[PDB]
């Protein structure tokens, strides 16, 4: 849809309409991916998120 | 709920079979709505206008009293008050020009 | 110009095609679109990988969020289908004769561009895997 | 899990009651609550309390929200500063008519907008991003209609996303 | 003066320079005012432009045409039209209706170019929906406008959200899809709705009750024209080679089919004479074709305004003037300018 | 019909899409009813109150105009009047003690 964003230097979302940020990188869509409850590709997403070290379990653990 | 203000409707005459007959004394001879709430000057509802009768410029009205009220309570020439929006002008009942 | 698009790549966009291989894949797509032998959406590509239709699956390496298409790499590895990433989604759409972008295309084989298809297929399978 | 909650990023198709239904199928639990409705096409922060955490839902539902939305204006304005001033006008305790439901006319009510900000404006498409911090139960669709009336050009809420639900945010 | 396509139309001034401001701009049709005072043009920049009738016609070389008004919209313009009963003698009649993406139906004053009124169509959720088509009634009292599965009828006198809603699809029965064009019969008390769902529908004016439902076309219908007889009418579609001739008598099936090259998802216009004898149509190739309607319509002429798509064609109601709008969407590749033009079609 | 009297509701600001936006200037900061008839000082109905918006003590209202009226007719700071019975007190919308 219309809302895009890019991250500033302290990790906050900076919302914008424009497809490119002030440093020339592409802006992400603000909205998450569309979900289906009948999705059967859980194995597949874990498989390659593990491979490229971007699964949520492999990130730095949050400070609570 | 309780209205912002109330205007003089009329004064108490004799009771009649557990409701109260009252002489109407409105400014400009205005006529109340049927089932219009009747208040005392403290803005407490005593009843509702049941009957309207008599001559056009000298008319009476009976008041069907509230659940908690009794017809013996009221004194002679005690005034009653009405929400000014459920009055109507006398011209409405007078004939068309 | 190519090196500027390399900033926008995903965490999961490997193996990325070489600059010349990217050019070969676009030219193969143009010929396949003319012959009516491609599939464009995730919706489509997912449907025909399930049916078991063979083809080179070309992915856009700047797709975000990755959840929209990150199941497809493993769907290919289950069926031994050859897949490859390319720098941008806009160019992948532009290769198919479209102004709007797309994150994935599957090129089917055909007689009219069989030699170009085999040239692309050979180099895709030869890529180093992460 | 029975004493827990999820800080969910709600997707853009389903209703908020459908989303928490899907969560209670997946996790295989009997009860869930959801920190204030997001309308079917709205995304963002939705605190989903599970089981014994549903005892906290009133505190979560009553908490202050934040939104990032897009207003689409129906005619051209002078510039981004004019939209920025109309947002300053609609700060503080505002009148808002609650929408009709089951032909039950709810009365006009008051809701506070703590802060407002005009983030970006596009004169070509007549689109303006706004950020709003507000009380629970504020209608942002209604805010965009009023923002359009106040400018004189007219307007509608194109898009919406909730970036904060009390204690939890998208950060 | 009278129309004659025994000879190729002579060139008369057009405008190219202002359309070339934006990259990959293109015209989206052209329409004469019903009195013949001026011509209205849509473009991919979302700017309606009004050009006056050339002074040098009545006064040889002609200068490049300049528009007396530019009236900017903020989004894709789906449809636009002159007021049905316009005359340049009356400021109250000279105005232009215009619908745009996620916007109200704007009414623009044709002299000053100010926003004069707004008609607003809301759905059941109280969200604004934009009209994909516009048509004033032959009295000029009502403004008909097409949406997904429904026509709305605003009263021209009372601008606002107030409207009579007319559903064309009820419990999976009737005319489905976005209603892309409305047109009224000059003689009969009816109107015809074309849809992007393949079908045509006829409807009674007063009630909105279906008179007929017609197939024929192999793509989404884009335009309609009634013949001045009242019986006969014509239709055209996107990505569809045939321009279908119909008749209100002997209904249910199209009488004839006229060939034209349409290879894009475009509203390629076509128009009749004021007298009703000739029929002119554009093409994606560029070639403007002409048929004599007075049996099957006979091909009279084919000529090329430019080496590009001729999307718009408009015939002047009094004079023998053909207007032509050009341009189309260019498709990219991994790493001629569009124009309005006038043409004299009078006899020797 | 026409009411017995009318009280100052508000003053004309800019029009907005064929209805008129007006700054509310009532005595005691009273708030109008939804779909309350709006009159000019001649007691002729111009329209009805559609929207009410803005801050509690500085609020506006739009007026959905009548069949015969046009938004171009009204001048800047032109006053509009309302039947005093379809006003409400501000205290109603303020929080409970």
């Amino acid at each position: 849809m219309f809302l895009q964003y890019y991250l500033n230097e302290q990790g906050d979302r900076v919302y914008t309409l424009k497809k490119f940020d002030p440093m020339g990188q592409q802006t992400c869509s603000a909205h998450p991916a569309r979900f289906s409850p009948d999705d059967k590709y859980s194995r597949h997403r874990i498989t390659i998120k593990k491979r490229f070290k971007v699964l949520m379990t492999q990130q730095p653990r949050p400070v609570l | 709920g309780p209205p912002e203000r109330v205007v003089l409707l009329g004064e108490f005459l004799h009771p009649c079979e557990d409701d109260i007959v009252c002489k109407c004394t409105t400014d400009e001879n205005k006529v109340p709505y049927f089932n219009a709430p009747v208040y005392l000057e403290n803005k407490e509802q005593i009843g509702k206008v049941d009957e309207i009768f008599g001559q056009l410029r000298d008319f009476y009205f009976s008041v069907k009293l509230s659940e908690n009220m009794k017809a013996s309570s009221f004194k002679k020439l005690q005034k009653f008050y009405i929400d000014p929006y459920k009055l109507l002008p006398l011209q409405r009942f007078l004939p068309r020009p | 110009t190519y090196q500027e698009l390399l900033v926008n790549q995903n965490p999961i966009a490997q193996p990325l095609a070489s600059r010349r291989l990217t050019r070969k894949l676009y030219k193969c797509i143009k010929k396949a679109v003319k012959q009516k032998q491609i599939r464009r959406g995730v919706k489509e590509v997912q449907k025909f990988v399930n049916k078991g239709e063979k083809g080179i699956m070309v992915l856009a390496g700047d797709t975000l969020p990755i959840e929209v298409y990150c199941h497809l790499p493993v769907m290919c590895e289950d069926r031994n289908l050859p897949y490859v990433y390319i720098p941008s989604k806009t160019d992948l759409g532009a290769a198919a004769g479209s102004k709007r972008p797309t994150c994935v295309i599957m090129v089917k084989p055909h007689e009219e561009y069989q030699e170009a298809y085999d040239e692309c297929l050979e180099e895709v399978q030869s890529l180093p895997l992460p | 899990i029975r004493t827990g909650f999820i800080n969910l990023d709600k997707p853009s198709n389903p209703s908020s009651h459908e989303v928490v239904a899907w969560i209670r199928r997946i996790l295989r639990v009997e009860k869930t609550g959801h920190s204030g409705t997001l309308d079917p096409k709205v995304t963002g922060c939705l605190i989903v309390c599970i089981e014994r955490a549903t005892r906290l839902v009133k505190s979560q539902q009553s908490a202050g929200k934040e939104y990032v939305g897009i207003v689409r204006l129906h005619n051209a304005i002078e510039g981004g500063t004019q939209l920025s001033r109309a947002l300053e006008t609609l700060t503080g305790a505002l009148f808002q008519r609650p929408p009709l439901i089951a032909a039950v006319k709810r009365q006009l009510r008051v809701r506070t907008i703590y802060e407002s900000k005009m983030i970006e404006y596009d004169p070509e498409r007549r689109l303006g991003i706004f950020w709003v911090s507000c009380e629970a139960g504020t209608y942002i669709r209604t805010l965009c209609v009023h923002l359009g009336l106040l400018l004189g050009v007219g307007g509608q809420m194109q898009e919406l996303r909730r970036v904060r639900s009390g204690v939890m945010s998208e950060k | 003066w009278n129309y004659s396509f025994s000879q190729l139309p002579r060139f008369l001034s057009g405008s190219w320079s202002e359309f070339s401001t934006q990259p990959e701009n293109f015209l989206k049709g052209c329409k004469w005012a019903p009195d013949g005072s001026c011509i209205l043009t849509n473009s991919a920049d979302n700017i309606l432009r009004i050009y006056n009738l050339p002074p040098e016609l009545y006064h040889v070389e002609y200068a490049e045409m300049v528009p007396v008004l530019r009236m900017v919209e903020g989004d894709t313009i789906y449809d636009y039209c002159w007021y049905s009963l316009m005359s340049s003698a009356q400021p109250d009649t000279s105005y232009v209706a215009s619908s745009s993406r996620e916007n109200p139906i704007h009414i623009w004053d044709a002299f000053t170019g100010e926003l004069r009124a707004s008609f607003r169509a809301y759905n059941h959720l109280d969200e604004l929906t934009a009209a994909h088509s516009l048509c004033f009634s032959p009295d000029g009292s009502q403004l008909f406008c097409g949406f997904n599965r429904t026509v709305r009828v605003f009263s021209t006198a009372r601008p606002g959200r107030d409207c009579e809603v007319r559903a064309t699809f009820a419990k999976k029965q009737g005319q489905s899809g976005i209603i892309s064009c409305i047109a009224f019969s000059p003689a009969q008390p009816l109107y015809a709705c074309g849809s992007y769902g393949r079908s045509l529908g006829l409807y009674a004016w007063d009630d909105g009750s279906p008179l007929a439902l017609l197939g024929g076309h192999q793509g989404g219908i884009t335009h309609l024209c009634f013949h001045p007889d009242g019986n006969r009418f014509f239709s055209g579609a996107r990505k569809d080679a045939e321009l279908l001739c119909w008749d209100l008598r002997q209904s249910g099936y199209p009488l004839w089919s006229l060939g034209r090259e349409v290879t894009t998802n475009q509203r390629i216009y076509f128009d009749l004479d004021p007298t009703g004898q000739f029929l002119v149509s554009g093409s994606t190739s560029g070639a403007v074709s002409v048929w004599d309607t007075d049996g099957k319509p006979e091909p009279v002429l084919s000529f090329l305004p430019q080496k590009d798509c001729t999307n718009g064609v408009s015939l002047h109601p009094s004079l023998p003037l053909l207007a032509t709008a050009s341009g189309q969407r260019v498709f990219p590749e991994p790493t001629l300018e569009c124009r309005l033009q006038l043409w004299w079609c009078g006899g020797a």
